[PDB]
DNA sequence: CGAAGGGTTACTTCGCGAACACAT
DNA sequence: TTCGCGAAGTAACCCTTCG
């Protein structure tokens, strides 16, 4: 649904998910906080994660 | 449309939406062969006009997001001529499903 | 090693002998110190020919009575010289040292009379020494206090 | 704190010059919180000044005067010493 | 929980800090909320105006840019896409905000441009002319008259509304040099390859030779229209006098008193550069040739875009050629003008005491060097910049501070055992006075090494200038220091604002006679001398910030 | 027509993971 | 002491134009 044929792991899963606190559990926790606040991203929360 | 023949040059598509209302199509003598219409593996695909994308919009209540996204250089919209924002009705056929729909909206 | 065996009791007291001499040689002693007859439109176009320092004036620093045996002025001719270039001495083509500039800022202020004259008229101008004496007191809230701010 | 310098402040409005100045800022300081000054916002709006703005408020650029802005302020110290109704102010 | 010391906003912005307080400090927040928020994300329109600001609808932001709009503070883009409506998009103006700060100084010696003729009536005159013309953005002449109601005093101003227009201070306001000027080249260039489609063999020599040198030459003329273009004023039987057109509206231009400050500048450099006597006459002699052909301060009105590829020699060369000639009157003769009577020994004026000025140039820079008056403003400004820029920094950081700052100028990528050969530093004090101004910038260093990860030390880290860095940076810092100082007025006027109500409003003869008790009247003498102290502050200061933004 | 600038594809280096939980 | 793709970093080479 997003376009391509995309992966499940660390660098598949950031196609859609705009959620930066599930993307900071998944791999790589350092590095998509200190990415996030530098892009200064919103972050809604509605995941369940 | 234009028809390429061999290996493209990076000095071709240099102004390729210079013409405001029109634009050229690059193709190639290899990959055209045979189409992808005809190939099992992909169903039915026909774009919808604007009176008809805007009903889809008024049942399930979307708009120009938030729908699962084709994008352009694919074969299906190189095929078809999908420019922005058209929407595509897919007739795909699962095996134990029957003939149900899906649509796309280009990028 | 005509410079790194005096460090530093006198080198700052030299400027001063030679500074005053490349002020006698491109203005007057007495009238530089007051303002009374300026110097007849400074020397009536002045003085093309007059340069500064060639072949006497080392010696005449040498001979100058500097509590010093007559030894080892002997490349500092040039680097004291050059070494003083910032708001004093002039560069153009060669041996062209001139004074004008500190010799109204510093000269008739320091060594001088204190007066309250004729100076309102002085308009936002180049004055680096001048208003000392900084708060009295208690630097109320836009004083000099913030610089240190980098912006 | 911390205590570096800045050549210029002290002993400078003892003079006429910096003093009239300063006194011209204040002028202007107070008398640019008045808007329009009794002849204006009338002539030169229409004249090739934002179209799209000047077109749609053609009668509508009149809001900002010293004639009716500071004219009905100046009205109400009468209504009030001959006639009082309680509305909140 | 010191909070005096204006920590607060160190990393707040310099650019919004001046800005949007100064568009506070005449209208309030509700315009200052666009002209610092149309200089924090570039232009906008007004329909994606509204939902950023936090506020009214459209029925507001229409109505505070119309404020600015009549005030000339902002820019417009009338322009069309090729599927959507007209838009706006809306720019700031620089100098259509510098106006606010700059008209106090503005009309106070535009007073002592206009000293000359007469002394009494002309001084009140021009202070009330050109007091109401800055505090508009455009007016007219026959809607200024109607509020005279006299009949030789209406025939004065009349005559001073032409005796200003021939200085040059005041033009008319045309849509040209309203509309932003790093679009208006692009406006007379997609035209202009829409002039010449032509089906011909032509390569890309067409797009650096023909277009853009022919844009150039329409370009340069059109910019020069707005310096006199309303003069026909040959209306003979109502006046028997040169009458300015009353349906022809006029604005300050701008430029000239920009160059009647930097003027000024040049002759507080001439008052130290050479002596008493000749600065004098380089005044006379400089302070006539300022009306006639303006282009002397400016960055270049096309250079702002177009400097990429090879075209600053070019640059400067069109700037030495046109900077010659063009004001071509009298180099050193006699004129009418003033004499200074005076000693200005000599009791003869005639060829021999005129002939001083000569002897300006051949010493330390005045620069008009080559035949009669030839390029007398053009290698004075990386100088100019150079000759303050260095009194600053030794006036604050000591006289050590010039002795190692100019050393480096001379030769780059200098050594400490070269620079030691050269200062008379004793021991420490080369890298001591260093090490307190690397905080600033001019000290940028540039390290050699070729080792792995510092291992041996490698002699490294010898001293540059970067004098490009250091400019902007002194710049920044002054522009700062401004806008600190319009705060701290601020917060002096927010502070005590129950007593400023009254005593503006019906207190003005009174105000010594009791009307106020003796426990808080010295507040009213507290609250007019540190707030005099701000703006004198301001008068001193606008002086030296406006040397760093040369061509 | 020979030479100079802009730009596409191809060869080589790093880092992030490696399952749950009890007693040590 | 190990496989997986994705970031930079750097070279061989082809298209395009200049005088």
């Amino acid at each position: 649904y997003k376009g391509e044929v995309l992966g499940i792991t660390r660098f598949g899963l950031s196609k859609m998910r705009d959620s930066v606190l599930q993307l900071a559990s998944f791999e790589k926790t350092t590095d998509h906080l200190f990415d996030a606040a530098f892009y200064m991203k919103k972050d809604a929360v509605e995941g369940v994660s | 449309i234009f028809v390429y023949q061999n290996n493209i040059t990076p000095s071709a598509m240099k102004l390729v939406p210079s013409i405001p209302p029109a634009t050229i199509e690059t193709f190639n003598e290899a990959a055209l062969v045979v189409n992808i219409t005809h190939h099992e593996l992909v169903p039915k695909h026909i774009r919808l006009s604007s009176d008809e994308k805007r009903e889809l919009l008024k049942r399930y209540r979307l708009k120009e997001s938030q729908l699962p996204r084709i994008q352009r250089a694919d074969p299906v919209a190189l095929y078809l001529g999908l420019k922005r924002g058209e929407v595509v009705k897919i007739i795909r056929k699962s095996e134990t499903s029957g003939r149900y729909a899906s649509y796309r909206i280009c990028m | 090693f005509t410079d790194g065996e005096l460090d530093i009791e006198f080198i700052n007291s030299l400027l001063t002998i030679v500074w005053r001499f490349i002020s006698e040689n491109t203005f007057p002693n007495g009238f530089k110190n007051f303002e009374n007859g300026p110097k007849k439109n400074v020397f009536y176009a002045p003085n093309v020919k007059n340069y500064s320092t060639t072949q006497e004036i080392l010696e005449f620093i040498t001979a100058a009575q500097v509590a010093n045996v007559e030894l080892t002025p002997s490349n500092i001719r040039s680097l004291c010289e050059v070494l003083v270039y910032d708001d004093k001495l002039e560069k153009v083509t060669h041996d062209c040292y001139r004074v004008t500039l500190e010799s109204i800022l510093q000269m008739n202020q320091g060594e001088g009379e204190p007066e309250a004259g004729n100076k309102a008229l002085e308009d936002e101008e180049e004055f680096s020494i001048f208003n000392y004496f900084k708060m009295f007191p208690a630097s109320k809230h836009d004083k000099e206090v913030v610089y240190f701010d980098e912006w | 704190t911390e205590f570096p310098s800045i050549p210029l402040p002290i002993n400078g409005p003892i003079t006429n010059k910096e003093r009239s100045l300063a006194v011209k800022y204040i002028n202007f300081g107070k008398t640019v919180k008045d808007g329009p000054f009794y002849t204006g916002s009338m002539s030169l709006i229409i004249d090739q000044q934002e179209n799209s703005k000047s077109g749609k408020r053609k009668p509508n650029i009149i809001l900002d005067e010293d004639d009716t802005n500071d004219g009905i302020e100046r009205y109400s110290d009468k209504y009030l010493k001959k006639r009082k109704i309680g509305i909140s102010i | 929980v010191m909070t005096i010391s204006s920590l607060e906003q160190r990393t707040l912005n310099p650019d919004l800090f001046l800005y949007k307080e100064l568009v506070k400090a005449h209208l309030g927040e509700r315009a200052a909320s666009v002209i610092g928020m149309l200089v924090a994300l570039g232009r906008l329109s007004v329909r994606e105006l509204v939902e950023k600001i936090d506020g009214m609808d459209v029925d507001s932001v229409k109505t505070t840019l119309v404020s600015l709009t009549q005030l000339r503070c902002v820019k417009y883009l009338q322009e069309t896409a090729i599927s959507g409506k007209k838009t706006t998009y809306y720019y700031y103006n620089e100098e259509g905000i510098h106006i606010l700060l700059y008209s106090g100084l503005i009309i106070d010696e535009i007073i002592t441009q206009m000293r000359v003729n007469d002394e009494e009536e002309h001084k009140q005159l021009v202070a009330e002319i050109v007091q109401n013309v800055i505090s508009l953005g455009s007016l007219t002449v026959e809607d200024y008259l109607s509020s005279v109601t006299s009949d030789s005093m209406k025939y004065t101003i009349s005559s001073l509304f032409v005796q200003l227009c021939e200085m040059g201070y005041l033009i008319q306001i045309s849509k040209l040099h309203y509309t932003p000027i790093e679009d208006l080249w692009q406006f007379l260039y997609e035209k202009h390859y829409k002039n010449i489609p032509r089906n011909s063999p032509l390569s890309d020599l067409k797009k650096r030779s023909q277009a853009k040198m022919n844009a150039k030459t329409d370009f340069a003329k059109i910019i020069n229209k707005p310096n006199e273009l309303s003069q026909i004023l040959t209306v003979d039987p109502k006046t028997s006098l040169r009458i300015v057109k009353p349906t022809v509206s006029l604005t300050i231009n701008l430029d000239r008193f920009m160059k009647g400050r930097r003027s000024k500048q040049l002759i507080n450099l001439a008052k130290t550069r050479v002596g008493s006597v000749t600065a004098q006459v380089y005044k006379i002699a400089l302070r006539l040739t300022e009306q006639k052909s303006p282009k002397i301060r400016d960055p270049l009105t096309q250079t702002g875009l177009l400097q990429d590829l090879e075209e600053a020699k070019s640059f400067q060369d069109e700037a030495e050629l046109v900077e010659e000639k063009t004001p071509g009157l009298t180099f050193n003769a006699i004129d009418l003008a003033r004499h200074l009577p005076a000693e200005l020994h000599s009791a003869s004026l005639i060829n021999s005491h005129l002939k001083i000025l000569a002897s300006s140039n051949f010493p330390f820079l005045n620069e008009t060097k080559p035949g009669v008056y030839y390029v007398p403003y053009s290698k004075l400004m990386p100088v100019l910049k150079s000759s303050v820029y260095e009194y600053v920094i030794a006036s604050t950081l000591g006289p050590s501070a010039m002795r190692l700052s100019r050393c480096i100028r001379d030769n780059k990528l200098v050594s400490e055992k070269i620079i030691n050969s050269t200062a008379l530093m004793k021991e420490k004090d080369i890298r001591s006075t260093l090490a307190s101004l690397i905080r600033y910038n001019s000290v940028e260093i540039q390290e050699v090494p070729r080792t792995a990860d510092r291992s041996a030390s490698r002699a490294v880290f010898l001293f540059r200038c970067k004098e490009t860095h250091s400019y902007n940076f002194m710049r920044q810092n002054l522009e700062w220091n401004m806008a600190n100082l319009l705060f701290k007025k601020e917060k002096l006027k927010q502070e005590n604002s129950t007593l400023l109500k009254k005593a503006n409003r019906d207190d003005v003869k009174g105000r010594e006679n009791e009307l106020l008790l003796p426990s808080e009247l010295n507040q009213l003498k507290m609250v007019n001398e540190r707030e005099l102290n701000v703006f004198a502050r301001l008068s001193r200061l606008l002086s030296l910030w406006e040397v760093f933004q040369m061509a």
